[PDB]
DNA sequence: CGCGCGCCGCAGACTGTCT
DNA sequence: AGACAGTCTGCGGCGCGA
């Protein structure tokens, strides 16, 4: 409740008051705010690094939003299946490989009662899908490996990893699979599914010959089983945003009201500012630091264009609710000695630090947050 | 053919022992001993008759057949040792060769390259660079004829693999070119298992017929130190007895040489380039390091010369020597799943600790507030911390989009002006101050910024620290835990403060209620419960499952912290040793044709062995000591990395056939007391508990006890296991601690009233006391152990200490007897595998357990052999002492485990990661009494 | 011509050789792009984001749905952007000059008589005071032309022209000179209160922003570039006897290629894995050309890696187990250099930075 | 209990600075 | 030349196993 009004005050969840649990989960929300877009981009980049970039055999693939007769798409798996034969040549038939993609998928939403949506009210969800072609013999080993890896990735960047959970499941055909959930305050919601299709789709879409679908898992060539790992990121953003917030504890007496997002996926890292002093000769230093940090790759909230200053304490609350790691204040004393202030996310203690080597400090803070 | 029981289930038929000495006609004493206080009535359940055709005995009599077997086993190795014992030793060479491979130095220091040292006896040593520690680095050897050195490709600089196949030094020649000893070689060394780990042919699956002797093993058997004896020996560089100092030494080579040889003291390198040095410094100081290693080798040769006759006279029976030779041959095979297991365990450990680390850093960060308003002073938890602070010690309209923005670099160089301020000032503080603004307590928890292994937040914050309990932990009503001298009470074995906060948290002077809120700032706290030794970490987990213990944030946070700590404690302790194990991966050519021809041979897969590097007699009871393999956790689901044993997997076409002695120590004590009392096997009451005892009835050893609380599973068994060994009165009061913790004088009276397994002044034991034989052996000074003879130690012998360290002396008997049992098992197994073609002579070294790497086609046959040994071994325990016969219950192993991996039970999955199907490891289906249908000859069935 | 065949063989364009054609590529009615094409698209989108969004502090990301919720797949991101103009006004403190950018897929009809063609486009909408609207239009046109010419091997092919439609007062359009002729790759439009207050009818007291007080009405500048046509133009620019396909270092999908020559031992795979991890930890994408069947050829391998537009070819030989020297072959200069292992990562990082700077 | 092998946290004493 | 950072280095405390 309060988390929702915070999200919207600071343009994270989106726009207008129509958003709710059902609309947010179903994908009928009007759209994410700029901070929501940045969070989605960071989460997609983290998923890409953990899945595609760090794995030699996983490759990028593109699936058209619509298929020819067309009624759009409900999953990214079909594109990977169509690209299986083409991408087998790329991997020179090294059978245990994969195709990864991130894209928007469309699902019908049934409001029911009045205003029957039927095919209308299409809900859009950002799906990250990895289709992993594996030998039949080691299909379960790769299933367990991918389940563990995805659970680690979700538990990574998690303020309370215990909320993320996993469960086993069987399909109507008896095929094994796993489902990952996040424990929202109301209850557990599905965020990702691993399914072991077992090469049915390959023979379905390629019924002519099997000789062209043969891939080498060693000395022998077999028909691969398919492992579809499909996670959704919009619910992922919702899970991370809810986890970063506090509950909804005994003798707490603390009401900071801060979104403690992980540094790796935080929308904005450091917010620049100007202290009490003479105008000009400080805007130039802030502009130079801004340019340095953008050339680095760290997203920066300018902050020095606002002139209220909110008594220097309310803007700290604004940045805390905005999930900003550091608050850099450039005061008139910076020209005498090049020392700036750093409030930092959590541990609301002022840090005096030289403006030089802030490049190294921020880069190391961002890089070393991934590991522990 | 006949039951042949004599009122107890006795071993059916007598093949090797013969028929004589039928009965001493003193059965009445045992009869009315067992009549007293019940226990005489017994079902006397029979067992199925076993008829087996044992292999022929060369000796024609037990205790001489085994002597002949041990002599035939150790003849060439003893001959080689005797050849090495003579003094034809030239002086050390002036300059070492500095060449690859093996180089020999004869007279005048001339160095000749030789493919292999053609010597039957050698004293060997290897020095290893800690960097890339798997490779052996350098090594030297000495023989009666000449000296030998080996460098391991130090002339050429390259990048080398981590597989370590060809890295170890070669020490065995081809069987086609052997001396006319002949095909038998013996290598002596201090900690010789370490050197064996670096031998090229020691990793082959097939037997190598080379044996090793450990100087530490011989020293420990002859003169070792146990527990305080060792520490006191370090303390002096025991009450009213210190003679043992003059005949005792620590296991280190320097002190051993000082005690035995007594020559000039050995000196170690202050540089320690092998341990704390790089490879280049070893290259530059090659001559000095090789000289030091050669000096150490000379010291070990001298110690071996002084030890061999003393060891032989203190251990006359050749069986002990043969078992010592056989124990230093453990193989412990592994495959590519070992590396995967190591990676998985490390990743799981990182996951679990990272979760707890984040959970603790969150509390630390949230607590880092309360400094602005000085709220920590009024806090009931964090008001003890210092909370120090230290100074740094130093509209305008749109105006258009504009153009010519290329001059932006001006402001860029304006930033460089502040870089200039690094030099024009800042010199008043050049050393980087570590978080001046944060509180000092939070300052301590963060890594230094200059640390290469630096992570954000207070990463140096785990459990069991002095601040973590203050962050959240709380017991009952009383919040504080001063820990200034004593923590917040609890544990097993006993022995300004805002009062407004004390009143608010409520929900000499004395206290009406012992528990509840803490009062006053005086840290004496009336001394309630254990005071100094309270960690507040683990023991309180079952006491925390109620309102007496509560965490701050939630009711499940504290339990989660305790559970995760329990999960990762074992790996935190053991990961350095487990991950550092040396593994040598055999190539395709090294594997035998059986492995490659066998199905399910995982091509593109790594197979190797991990020689345990086990000290044969590291403990004064001659017990094998190895920190990891001998002492490792059995597979458990909660603990991380507990599946270490399960990863010892036989290669394709091979299996592990082993067993476990059923109540080895208890049975040994029972039979010893039984022989001391009378000549029949069921004479002692304790013997009748051990022999033919069932938990269903009162015949069990633990069930017949008083059981004041009334539990047989835990209460009655720990009592029995503690009364034996230490027999401590604090251990008796621990029962009052467990339950009925009231009326302490009544507890003392009850303990005094318990005469069972206890002796009075009227000295020696009376009634059910097996300790009499142990005490008699402990004060003899002749070869002490009853089975085949072995003196305890010149340090712990009588006349060195009058009455001191008695418990160690009495436990040495039953412990040294178990070692003799193990040696007998090894000798019998070697004889059976040699006489009949049973390939897979290799064994795995465990205590109270022996596993053997055998081919699948002889998996059952070998098992039968084991059972035969399990007969012939126990018969030795019968042949010694007055027990001419053996009971049928203990005649055979309960079950012989045939498996593909090493585990306590074959019908058990580790489930540490809850996916035991990741590795291909099916069940074992152990055989018990079903193997007798076959015969030990190959051409059967 | 040979360009389409080369891009099909090297997995830049996905589909059959006959199916791809030329006209289907200009429209969205093509099967898609290969993994190399997808990575090139990702690089182009990321660099567009860096040059447009982060550098200009006022520009903020926006999220527009692929479909209109009531009365249809979107044909342009401008209309999607304008719904959140009012909300993003509060974020910028109602200061009128500011932008909203997004890269997303848009669907168009192509004359199964009628087909749906999807193309990804990057669109920025810049709300400005009306008086400075033309100046901002010129500024954005110049910056976009500079951005498109930055990576061009022949920047003369990228040109600009004036359209001056009857609806908007002023506008520009950027063209790339393909071999057949010029093709539009980016459009610049200036629109007044038209189709801004229409979506918010009634009083304009809620939609106007402050600029020197007086709460002047906004004027929108729509700049919309076609990234798929951008890759088509860049691939045609790269081509020119050898099939080299010199893509820009910042835009090339694969930077370096790892391979092995003589395979003496398995340790070559170990050192290759280590170098792979080191290169990927720093953000350098490397094609795992090693672990390939028996090293079919070397010169053919270089030709293949050229046709994939790999900046450098790294070959590890037996001599690499004595010193860190490996063979480094340059795509452009076709020169081979002995170069140590430890200097490869920093060298590649500095090469990429130098290419980005100029 | 009686031992075997490990680890990790905290108060004191050297240098090793530095201004 | 007179105060405060690093290392060891000695204490107490784990944990774990036949």
């Amino acid at each position: 409740a309060l988390l929702e009004i915070c999200q919207r005050r600071h343009f994270l969840s989106g726009s207008k008051q129509q958003l709710s649990r059902d609309s947010l989960l179903s994908g009928c929300h009007p759209g994410f705010g700029p901070l929501g877009v940045e969070l989605r981009k960071n989460l997609a980049a983290e998923w890409w690094t953990s899945v595609v970039v760090f794995r030699e055999q996983v490759f990028p693939v593109d699936a058209l939003h619509h298929k020819p007769g067309g009624k759009l798409r409900e999953n990214l798996l079909h594109g990977a299946l169509e690209h299986y034969v083409n991408c087998l040549d790329l991997v020179n038939k090294r059978l245990p490989y994969g195709l990864a993609q991130i894209g928007v998928c469309f699902h019908p939403v049934f409001d029911t009662k009045q205003i029957r949506n039927g095919v209308k009210s299409i809900g859009e969800k950002t799906e990250a899908s990895l289709v992993w072609f594996t030998p039949p013999r080691t299909s379960n080993q790769w299933l367990d490996f991918w389940l563990r890896h995805r659970l680690q990735w979700w538990r990574k960047f998690a303020m309370s990893p215990s909320n993320f959970s996993s469960s086993d499941c069987q399909d109507e055909e008896g095929r094994k699979g796993n489902k990952l959930y996040y424990n929202f305050p109301w209850g557990k919601e599905l965020i990702e599914t691993l399914w072991n299709l077992g090469d049915h789709e390959l023979l379905h879409m390629y019924p002519g010959n099997v000789s062209k679908l043969h891939g080498r898992d060693g000395r022998k060539n077999v028909v691969p089983c398919v492992l579809s790992v499909n996670g959704d990121l919009d619910r992922g953003m919702l899970a991370y945003l809810y986890d970063s917030f506090q509950l909804t504890t005994r003798k707490k007496n603390l009401h900071r009201k801060v979104l403690k997002l992980h540094p790796c996926l935080a929308p904005i890292k450091v917010a620049l500012d100007v202290g009490r002093g003479p105008t000009l000769e400080l805007r130039q230093v802030c502009q130079g630091l801004f340019n340095e940090l953008l050339e680095n790759g760290i997203s920066v909230w300018p902050g020095y264009l606002e002139t209220m200053q909110s008594s220097l304490e309310q803007l700290y609350s604004k940045y805390d609710e905005m999930s900003i790691l550091f608050t850099v204040l450039v005061t008139e004393t910076t020209l005498e000695n090049g020392l700036i202030h750093l409030r930092s996310r959590d541990t609301t203690m002022k840090e005096m630090m030289h403006i030089s080597k802030l490049k190294d400090f921020l880069i190391k803070y961002i890089s070393s947050a991934k590991n522990v | 053919l006949d039951i042949q029981m004599l009122s107890r289930g006795l071993h059916e038929q007598i093949f090797g022992q013969g028929g004589e000495m039928p009965g001493e006609a003193a059965v009445r004493r045992s009869v009315e001993h067992l009549q007293k206080h019940g226990l005489w009535g017994q079902p006397a359940v029979p067992l199925p008759d076993v008829e087996l055709r044992l292999p022929p005995l060369y000796g024609d009599n037990l205790d001489q057949h085994f002597r002949l077997l041990a002599q035939k086993q150790s003849l060439p190795y003893l001959e080689a040792a005797n050849l090495l014992l003579q003094a034809q030793l030239p002086p050390k060479p002036p300059a070492w060769a500095w060449a690859e491979g093996w180089t020999r130095y004869g007279p005048e220091g001339e160095a000749v390259p030789v493919a292999i040292p053609e010597e039957r006896a050698l004293v060997f040593d290897v020095e290893v660079c800690l960097a890339e520690g798997t490779c052996p680095t350098l090594a030297v050897a000495i023989s009666p004829s000449a000296w030998y050195s080996w460098c391991s490709q130090r002339l050429v600089e390259e990048r080398y693999s981590w597989t370590s196949q060809l890295s170890p030094a070669d020490l065995i020649p081809l069987e086609v070119p052997t001396g006319a000893d002949w095909q038998e070689q013996l290598v002596v060394g201090h900690n010789v298992s370490f050197d064996r780990a670096h031998i090229r042919e020691q990793y082959l699956i097939q037997g190598s017929r080379m044996r090793f002797l450990d100087t530490m093993s011989m020293h420990m058997a002859i003169s070792g130190l146990s527990s305080f004896q060792r520490s006191l020996w370090i303390a002096a560089k025991a009450i009213s007895s210190w003679d043992w100092l003059d005949i005792s030494s620590v296991n280190s080579l320097a002190e051993v040489h000082r005690l035995y040889v007594g020559g000039p003291p050995l000196e170690k390198e202050p540089r320690e380039l092998f341990v704390k040095g790089t490879m280049k410094d070893i290259r530059e100081n090659f001559q000095d390091l090789m000289q030091y290693c050669a000096q150490d080798v000379w010291a070990t040769h001298e110690v071996f010369q002084q030890q061999l006759p003393l060891f032989l006279e203190r251990c006359p029976h050749p069986v002990t020597l043969a078992g010592m030779l056989e124990m230093g041959v453990s193989y412990l095979p592994v495959n590519q799943n070992w590396e995967r297991y190591l990676a998985e365990a490390q990743g799981t450990y990182e996951e679990l600790q990272r979760e707890m680390k984040k959970s603790l850093m969150d509390l630390a960060n949230d607590a880092c507030q309360l400094l602005s308003g000085e709220r920590y002073k009024e806090d009931p938890w964090l008001w003890d911390l210092e909370w120090d602070l230290q100074e740094f010690k130093q509209d305008q309209e749109d105006l258009g989009p504009c153009s010519e923005e290329e001059e932006f670099q001006q402001d860029v160089m304006a930033r460089a002006c502040l870089q200039k301020l690094k030099g024009t000032t800042e010199l008043l503080p050049k050393r980087p101050q570590h978080l001046p603004g944060h509180p000092g307590w939070y300052r301590k928890l963060c890594p230094r910024l200059d640390d290469p292994a630096w992570t954000p937040g207070p990463s140096l914050l785990s459990l069991q620290m002095r601040v973590t309990p203050k962050l959240m932990a709380l017991t009952w009503d009383g919040f504080p835990l001063h820990y200034s001298e004593r923590h917040g009470w609890g544990y097993l074995v006993p022995g300004v403060c805002p009062y407004r906060a004390i009143e608010s948290l409520y929900r000499p002077y004395n206290d009406v209620d012992i528990p509840g809120c803490w009062f006053f700032k005086l840290p004496h706290k009336d001394g309630n419960s254990c005071n100094v030794g309270s960690p507040f970490a683990k023991d309180f987990l079952p006491k925390m499952e109620d309102g007496t213990l509560q965490a701050g944030p939630g009711g499940a946070s504290g339990p989660r912290a305790l559970e995760i700590n329990k999960m990762i404690s074992f790996w935190r302790n053991a990961h350095k040793r487990i991950s550092s194990q040396m593994v040598v991966w055999l190539p395709r050519s090294a594997l035998p044709r059986a492995v490659i021809r066998h199905p399910d041979y995982d091509e593109e897969g790594l197979y190797g062995a991990i020689l345990p590097q086990v000290v044969t007699a590291g403990t004064i009871t001659r017990r094998a000591v190895e920190p990891t393999w001998l002492t490792a956790s059995n597979a458990r689901p909660d603990r991380v990395g507990s599946e270490l044993k399960a990863m010892v997997q036989a290669p394709p076409g091979y299996t592990l056939v082993g067993a476990d002695v059923d109540s080895q120590e208890l049975w040994i004590a029972a039979v010893l007391g039984d022989a001391h009392f009378a000549g029949m096997h069921g004479c002692t009451a304790f013997g009748w508990m051990t022999l033919q005892g069932r938990k269903s009835r009162g015949t069990d050893l633990h069930s017949k006890t008083a059981t004041t609380v009334g539990i047989s599973r835990e209460h009655a068994k720990i009592f029995n296991y503690g009364r034996i060994y230490g027999a401590g009165q604090p251990f008796a009061e621990r029962l009052l601690m467990q339950f009925n913790h009231r009326l302490t004088q009544q507890e003392a009276a009850e303990k005094a009233q318990q005469m069972y397994a206890a002796t009075k002044g009227l000295k020696g034991g009376t009634e059910s006391e097996m300790f009499n034989k142990l005490e008699s052996i402990a004060t003899s000074d002749i070869p002490r152990t009853p089975v085949l003879g072995c003196c305890i130690s010149r340090a712990l012998e009588p006349s060195a200490v009058q009455e001191e360290f008695m418990t160690s002396r009495v436990n040495w008997v039953v412990q040294s007897s178990a070692v003799d049992y193990l040696h007998l098992m090894l000798v019998a197994m070697k004889w059976l595998f040699e006489e009949f073609a049973i390939d897979g002579r290799f064994c795995i070294s465990i205590h109270d357990e022996v596993r053997y790497l055998v081919r699948e086609e002889d998996r059952y046959r070998a098992a039968l052999a084991l059972q035969i040994t399990n007969l012939l071994t126990r018969c030795m325990f019968a042949y010694k002492l007055g027990l001419n016969d053996l009971p049928q219950s203990v005649a055979f192993f309960s079950a012989v485990d045939i498996d593909r991996c090493l585990r306590k039970e074959v019908t058990m999955d580790c489930k540490t990661p809850s996916n035991p199907t990741g590795m291909e490891r099916r069940y074992g289906i152990p055989q018990g009494e079903a193997l007798d249908i076959y015969q030990i000859i190959e051409l059967t069935k």
